[PDB]
RNA sequence: UUUGCUACAUCGAUGUCGGCUCUUCCCACCCUGGAGGUGCAGCUGCCUCCAAGGGUAGGGCUGCCCGCCCGUUAAAGGGGAGCGUGAGCUGGGUUUAGACCGUCGCGAGACAGGUCGGACUCUAAGGGUAGGGAGUGCGGACCGCUUGAGGGGAAGGAACCCCUAGUACGAGAGGAACAGGGUUCCGGGGCCUCCAGUUUACCGGUUGUCCGGUAGGGCAAUGCCGGGCAGCCGCGCCCUGAGGGGUAACCGCUGAAAGCAUCUAAGCGGGAACCCCUCCCCUAAAAGAGGCGGUCAGGCGCCGGGGCCUUCCCCUAGAAGAGGGGGUUGAUGGGGUGGGGAUGUAAGCUCCAAGGUUGUAAGACCGAGGAGUUUAGUCCGCCACUCCCAAUCAGGCUCCCCC
RNA sequence: CAGCCUGGGGCCUCGUGAACGCCCUGAGCCGGUGCACAGUCCGGCAUCUCCCUACACCGAGAGAAGACCCCGUGGAGCUUCA
RNA sequence: GCGUCUGAGGGGUAACCCAGGCUAGGGAACUCGGCAAAUUAGCCCCGUAACUUCGGGAGAAGGGGUGCCUAUCGUGGUUUAA
RNA sequence: AUCUAGUCCGGGGCAGGCUGAAGGUGGGGGAAACCCCACUGGAGGGCCGAAUAGGGGUUCUGACGUGCAAUUCGUUCCCUUG
């Protein structure tokens, strides 16, 4: 939303039908990557996603009122080894996303676990309720 | 900057940050160290090629 | 139903064959660009590579004024020993053949290194006088002026060889009369890379890539493994069809040699020209190469070709940006390439 | 492009749907470029024309095609090439033999109505293709370096963002573009610095086993497992402008025809992912078959030697060939010494040891294991120094044209 | 969305040692003509020879008087209210 | 008992084929179809649904322990043997 | 009718385990009707499982497909006291 003109993107992480946890207080707990915004691909190359990407998933485990529903989020946690511009390598023990409202602000009001610095700039609303940033 | 496991000197531009939910930091000289915790759980003390031997 | 697909493999470089001289040569030269007599390239060797720490010099860099990490290749730069001057002119039929050569090592150069590979001139008729003034007589009707130089690998134990290569470089500068005199001086002596280059320049690379042997189509042109079932059925590592008909069994991926090619490289900016071997030598002797003991060229990115290949360098043909000198550094990795 | 008829060709076979991979073409342009009109404030529109250089996805249902739909994207164009492609493939549809079901039949059974299974052959004579090699001519033998006719290209293409600018514009809601930067994606060419993987080089633990016990070993599709060098690739990293010329459509100007007018008729200027030149790649089998440097001696056909090749030792390289080196005037490979690495601390010795065996006691004896003896020991297709050993003996081919 | 390694083949070398396609050896490609898709014909474009390996694109490649449709006052079989 | 399921030697071993091993991250997006391949697996104990033809289903499901050594103990057999 | 189909006669085989019907016995709950538990008991066209114990040939449409052979080989299945 605000920083993607910089080095928005890193080594390949995820794919369609990839399952991630919901790290907030929204009510959703488990979600599967259903689609990728923006990206355009080529023959047989599965579409991509990593940290700080407008991503589209659906609710698999969570409150019934959100079960089997469509919502937007951003990617905050990945297991991939990758190289930061200052040449450090960051990883997250699992893969998590935070659901965002269609305007851009997160739907949830709480944040679970650390987030790589990159998401905060691309989504300052996330940084608004962000607790710790790595 | 010291390895979480072998603790030895980390010559710059390598290693990997495996950040947990707690925000703790894990530093590995190579793959040997990373396996030493994330999957081996073996004792750093139990061996004698890390300074934490005794 | 016949979905879109870019033609796979690279049709641009057909034919793909192996070079006939280990040390290639440029076929064009970037313009002189309004300056004085000096050379436009250099020779060297591929010693190894590492990663380096610098402040960004690109004024428009997104990383400007910060320390970022970047792989960097080392190029030992042994001194160059010139041989002769070659005359090119619009001859009969309006072509640019060699008018004449101008050799001189009888006045200086009691070196049998050249003798190892060429049974070169004797003192009996070292009468280049009538040759040299021929240039003077043919002055003002000359177009290009290259230079005969040789490498001196015997000053580098890393490459266990003693018969050297003699190769060419075209010189641009001010007036033609100046250039010949400029070259005339350079004969019979030794020339450092600093005599041609300075830090912060761009440089071009033509050389021979890492050979690989006869290859497979899977590897040669990155053709695709057939899906699933062929990993079990009738064969997997081949293209299915080979053309609509004998109407040109065409430029299609077919096996053959890959590597050892004459190739190209653009937009390479140097980092450091140091002279202390201890500043760059890694731990335990650089891998597969030895211990650099002459002046070296600190070039980032990747450089084509296998270790222990001569490399011939060149000014930028289509430089992307005009660089300033000295992208200062902050760290050099002396750690073992092993481990 | 289908679909209707035609039976001219194929019945001693042109093997039939789809799909997969892979190549190319075409333009009736989906997007990207150029120009314009508009019931075009701007964005979004709608439409015409030129333009085939490039791109034109990923999924669900259906075997397909078709069709319906999901979420992005610039859109997710349509057709050909024996409905491109089985001596490249899948057999899902469909063309047999077994059965069931529905309609009809007294019956053999028929159905174009549905459903389960049902064999997919070939060592490339010749060409094409992709590489790699010998020779003749170009011209006596050579060694070396170069000129650079044509050949191919997409060697780049695309999007998003920063600021322009919350500006222009519109009352407002809303909301531009030029240049300039940058990023990403896809594609193209490289490379292993680091990371990931790889590691039947190596090291350890450890089951079962036997070789008398330890040790050291055989084996058990590396016995299993843990680790990881180099090398190689990737999920890693690096490079991947623009301009000059001629043009399309068209936009102009000077201008008569035809006094005026008229962009056009001659005349003149601009004007595109359009064609070419600059870029890279292979080129003296280019027949005009190039040029330049040097040597081929010396002496009396002869002596002689000079060049080259093989042989020799290796690897920058690889199917051999080739290519690159070295060859006593030497660091090319082994040895040795150091250097830097991988495993993870050799044996034996000592001490301790859950308890027990003794032994009057004292003491000594067994014991899976822990510690020191010890960043050990083993190993390292890596580096340097060191002439200790090895590059010799030998064979072949050939020049004396020039004085 | 591909990658590395191992055994046997495949590479090479000694020995043994076949069969298939053969009017031919004269077959490069492109338009054209013609049984309406050529190796010879027509018009161009090129095109030095020899050798080895990989590819099966073509040779309307080879394998088999097509398993389908129909004809023959041709068979066989089955059935019945012939 | 065999080195006779009877041809062998060279090599840094190209591609490729057949047998395999292993692959980060995602985990059916491939695909007509999860085909293949993988995962589990011996044993003891605990614990075990709906339904039903009451017999099973039923190794339903699921959970826990399993080595090596220093000791022991219990049970039973056996030797002319309550 | 040395193959196969069938039958008859006379012969030769199915390593090891598991499961546990009937019945028997003893506890225990209540005078009863009889019920629960423990063991014993060893019935069944029952179950797992020995490449070549023996049988069939299931998927890999897996290799060969001018063979190991004019019907196989390796994988990979189901049966095994009737």
């Amino acid at each position: 939303m605000n920083v993607l003109g910089s080095r928005k993107g890193f080594t390949p992480a995820l794919q369609h039908n990839s399952s991630v946890v919901v790290a907030d207080n929204s009510g959703a707990k488990e979600a599967v990557i259903i689609g990728i915004y923006g990206y355009r691909g080529v023959l047989r190359r599965v579409p991509f996603a990593n940290i700080a990407d407008l991503v589209m998933v659906s609710v698999r485990k969570g409150s019934p009122d959100v079960r089997k529903q469509k919502f937007k989020a951003v990617i905050v946690r990945q297991r991939m080894p990758f190289r930061r511009p200052d040449g450090t390598w960051i990883s997250f023990e699992d893969n998590a996303v935070v659901i965002i409202n269609p305007d851009g602000t997160p739907k949830g009001t709480e944040v679970r676990g650390p987030i790589a610095r990159e998401a905060a700039e691309r989504w300052p609303k996330i940084a608004s309720v962000a607790t710790m940033v790595i | 900057r010291q390895c979480s496991f072998c603790g030895k000197d980390i010559l710059p531009g390598t290693g990997l940050m495996y950040v947990r939910n707690d925000g703790s930091l894990l530093w590995f000289c190579s793959s040997k160290c990373r396996k030493s915790m994330l999957k081996l759980h073996r004792d750093p003390k139990k061996l004698k090629w890390t300074k934490s031997y005794l | 139903r016949k979905l879109s697909s870019p033609r796979r493999g690279s049709a641009g470089l057909r034919p793909r064959k192996r070079a006939d001289e280990i040390l290639p040569t440029p076929k064009n030269w970037p313009l002189v660009n309004l300056k004085e007599p000096k050379l436009l390239g250099f020779i060297g060797y591929k010693a190894g590579m590492t990663h380096v720490y610098m402040i960004d010099d690109k004024p428009t860099s997104p990383n400007y004024g910060k320390e970022v990490y970047t792989p960097v290749t080392i190029v030992e730069s042994p001194p160059i020993l010139g041989l002769a001057l070659r005359a090119y002119h619009i001859d009969s039929k309006g072509e640019l053949s060699v008018l004449v050569d101008y050799w001189a090592n009888f006045e200086e150069g009691s070196l049998k290194y050249l003798k190892r590979k060429i049974t070169s001139l004797k003192v009996d008729s070292s009468k280049m006088k009538e040759k040299l003034d021929l240039i003077q007589k043919n002055l003002n009707n000359i177009t290009y002026m290259r230079l005969l130089v040789s490498t001196q690998p015997w000053l580098v134990p890393s490459l266990g060889k003693k018969r050297p290569e003699i190769v060419e470089i075209q010189i641009g500068g001010g007036s033609i009369q100046d250039q010949l005199n400029y070259g005339l001086s350079l004969l019979g002596k030794q020339i450092p890379v600093r005599d041609v280059f300075r830090e912060g320049q761009l440089t071009d690379i033509i050389g021979v890539t890492k050979g690989k042997g006869f290859q497979g189509v899977i590897k040669r042109y990155s053709v695709v493994e057939f899906p699933r079932w062929h990993k079990h059925r009738k064969g997997s590592r081949k293209i299915g069809a080979r053309g609509p008909s004998i109407s040109t069994p065409s430029y299609v991926p077919q096996p053959g040699q890959l590597g050892f090619h004459r190739r190209t490289e653009y937009n390479k900016r140097i980092i450091k020209i140091g002279d202390n071997v201890n500043e760059i030598n890694p731990a335990g002797g650089i891998v597969n190469y030895g211990l650099v003991k002459n002046t070296y060229l600190v070039i980032e990115g990747s450089v084509l070709g296998s270790r222990k290949r001569p490399l011939f360098l060149r000014y930028p043909i289509r430089p992307s940006w005009s660089p300033e000198s000295a992208p200062k550094i902050t760290y050099v990795n002396l750690a073992s390439q092993q481990g």
